[PDB]
RNA sequence: UAAGGUGAUAUGAACCGUUAUAACCGGCGAUUUCCGAAUGGGGAAACCCAGUGUGUUUCGACACACUAUCAUUAACUGAAUCCAUAGGUUAAUGAGGCGAACCGGGGGAACUGAAACAUCUAAGUACCCCGAGGAAAAGAAAUCAACCGAGAUUCCCCCAGUAGCGGCGAGCGAACGGGGAGCAGCCCAGAGCCUGAAUCAGUGUGUGUGUUAGUGGAAGCGUCUGGAAAGGCGCGCGAUACAGGGUGACAGCCCCGUACACAAAAAUGCACAUGCUGUGAGCUCGAUGAGUAGGGCGGGACACGUGGUAUCCUGUCUGAAUAUGGGGGGACCAUCCUCCAAGGCUAAAUACUCCUGACUGACCGAUAGUGAACCAGUACCGUGAGGGAAAGGCGAAAAGAAC
RNA sequence: CGAAGGUGUGCUGUGAGGCAUGCUGGAGGUAUCAGAAGUGCGAAUGCUGACAUAAGUAACGAUAAAGCGGGUGAAAAGCCCGCUCGCCGGAAGACCAAGGGUUCCUGUCCAACGUUAAUCGGGGCAGGGUGAGUCGACCCCUAAGGCGAGGCCGAAAGGCG
């Protein structure tokens, strides 16, 4: 029943990437998301010999909330709001807008 | 004895100076053995799995120490380690 | 315990009620004996301990028909 | 596995077991050696073991 | 100089081991309170 | 049920999985070391020592099972002493312990009040002990009434702070009667007739219904402010869903949900159905609880402190009548009325919350609220019973400050 | 376009008070008329926490005693090394039982702990360390004493054996 998956192409609707658009790396069970090209932090990170880690300072990507995160309607190229039907036996995602599955 | 006792007493090669002494110089080993392992049954145990001559086997048991992480006060487990003497016309294996 | 066989009855409770009517703890214990009765058709002398409220009624109902009730109430004579 | 299993014989079933901790003896020993790269094997057979137990009771059971 | 503590081991655990009290009502008494308190141990035990 | 997972402090390593043998949730199972009623013997709990019988195996020892007491029944055995009993051994069935409050029984205070104190009070309370059930207890008139009548018990509101009791002090305190909740009556003390015929209990099956995982589940954009919009301003749409929570500020329309509509392979709660086995209906004729009722003496319970004190209970000593009879009707007697003791079972309305779920609050918000928002009955104090704390908040996100 | 709270300042009421507003704060507050109160603190040798005071004062635990050279090191009266001095020696030595429970030994560290510094430690962190037919416990046997099948006794629990 989870709307919002690993790959799914996203659009954000909130914070500094308002607008911006990527791919889901992974889900976490907080309910935070991690997308592509979105959210970046400077992180510091402190040189680590034993797995030949320099230091400096590390463009990370980092969790964003998934009630913030939209599903990319690419038909209509707009953000959508996702529902559940049964096509064959199968649980199957579709868009509320134009009813079609995905 | 069974068999399917004995492949479940040795836990674990001992390794420290004391140990490498006693393997080199009086042709002994230093076996980390279930708490209630037995000298039957150790003899039993690396005659049968080392596949080698043991002589007999001399036990005892460590009391783990106590520990502090982040001011709680844990106590490691304890155990029993034994000293196990070949017959001399034996070589050591580690696998 | 002090208790009889046959009437059951037990010690029980009450008062010391002076003169001056002060109340005070006490108890009033069943009267008590120690007796061999002849059983004749087991043939024999049961010792049951006794008050002489049970003597009485065991003269009155035959001794047969008490240990009856001994042996249906399930205690040992 | 467990239909695999559940398709052998009870003598072939106690042969697999000793085999098992014949292989988790192995496995610790190498393990304590500090000879070990790949920990997951450990789990993977200390349960197989269960696994194989679980039937021979089932067999005996019924 | 004495004080009033001098321990045993053999008169610490026949005085309020476990069994010690296990042997008597009251003692069973004590183990049923410190039960219910929820001690992490109730008696004297090593 | 599923695209994510391998519990947390807590990263990572090594992996498992992505259309259903990854994980997660529930149903039934398997395993379930040792201590503990502890149960083979003992024991300073978590240990020490065995016995018997199977089963191997090169015959070194190992595996596995049984072995507590006590009650009851059976079987076999079996002294003093002939029969016999006691006793002894084996076997089958059950009990033992734990647990919050409520419940019935066995014992049972003092402080206090009385402006001192003894009767009285506190109070049949605290407490101790035994026994039981989801309720228990009580319960089908030897009951009351008043010459008219009611019709078992339990519970609530009156009657009534009255009648009374009481060093007639302090205090204690009814009933009759009335309104209600709830409502149900039965069997043994024995024969015959018709017999499995009411009831009730055991068990299957069916459907229906609840529980234990779950599925779906409405409709929103622009623009300013700002770190971030859910806020302001503009135009919309959903509503059997504007319960509530979360998201970078305060969201019906972002997410979880919520109203509404659904679902059980298997286990279980209740219903009728139906089969079954055990339990006996109905009718006729009988019968009708004795060391008991009452009495004497001593206590106790009745609001009722021996008083003029009925009425119930009994430690003690006694002792009747049997429907041509007996009990009660507040000393007692006669008349009149009513009732049948000394045998036993019984749902409901009533009391309670260790515990599960949902909802709520003119309840608290970290010195409050549980002793305990935090790894608390913890640290720590005491030989022991026992006592018993302190301690919440970076931010939106660790981006936790590379150099 | 900045709530409650904190801090100022100004104004106003007969008073408890109120209003406005600069800084601080960074998300809640609440008119009006009613309603309910864990409703107002300086005292209770009040209860908890915090901070004072005496005061940088008393004190630093036996009046057996120290001195120098070198080493280590950020820093050495105290640590290691050497040299003299001094104290115990029926103990201030050596071995057990009891009791403790890792304090043992090595490396490493110096915040807190050590009544000063500490590079040192019985402190912190990591590792190692306890090898039994003949030493003990277990085990065999009993003392006082305990428990105690049946049994005797006792309102119940229980007491005695």
């Amino acid at each position: 029943a989870a709307k919002i998956r690993r790959d799914d192409e996203v659009i954000v609707l909130t914070g500094k990437d308002k607008g911006k658009r990527g791919k889901v790396k992974n889900v976490l069970s907080s309910g935070k998301v991690i997308v592509e090209g979105i959210n970046l932090v400077k992180k510091h990170q402190k040189p680590v010999p034993a797995l030949n880690q320099p230091g400096g300072i590390v463009e990370k990507e980092a969790a964003i909330q998934v009630s913030n995160v939209a599903i990319f309607n690419a038909a209509t190229g707009k953000a959508d709001r996702v529902g559940f039907r049964f096509e064959d036996g199968k649980k199957v995602r579709f868009f509320k807008s134009n009813s079609e599955t995905i | 004895i069974r068999e399917e006792r004995l492949l479940k007493v040795l836990r674990a090669p001992h390794v420290s100076e004391k140990a490498s002494t006693a393997m080199e110089k009086s042709n002994t080993i230093v076996l980390k053995v279930a708490k209630d392992a037995t000298k039957a049954e150790i003899k039993a145990a690396v005659q049968k799995l080392f596949e080698v001559e043991v002589e007999v086997v001399n036990t005892l048991v460590v009391k783990g120490k106590v520990k502090r992480h982040g001011q709680r006060i844990g106590r490691r487990s304890d155990w029993k380690k034994a000293y196990v003497t070949l017959k001399e016309g034996q070589n050591l294996d580690f696998v | 315990s002090r208790v009889c066989q046959v009437t059951g009855k037990r010690p029980v409770t009450g008062n010391n009620r002076s003169h001056a009517l002060n109340a005070t703890k006490r108890r009033f214990l069943p009267n008590l004996h120690s007796h061999r009765f002849w059983v004749e058709s087991e043939k024999r002398f049961v010792t049951l301990r006794v008050s002489a409220k049970g003597m009485r009624v065991i003269d009155k109902k035959g001794i047969d028909t008490v240990l009856a009730e001994l042996r249906a109430r399930g205690e040992k004579y | 596995k467990a239909k695999e299993l559940r398709e052998k014989s009870v003598e072939e079933l106690n042969t697999e077991l000793l085999n098992l901790l014949r292989e988790q003896f192995n496995l610790r020993m190498q393990a304590a050696s500090g000879q070990l790269q790949q920990s997951h094997l450990l789990k993977q057979v200390r349960r197989d073991v269960a696994r194989v137990k679980t039937l021979l009771n089932e067999k005996a059971g019924a | 100089m004495k004080r009033t503590f001098q321990p045993s081991v053999l008169k610490r655990n026949r005085s309020h081991g476990f069994r010690a009290r296990m042997a008597t009502k009251n003692g069973r008494q004590v183990l049923a309170r410190r039960r219910a308190k929820g001690r992490a141990r109730l008696t004297v035990s090593k």
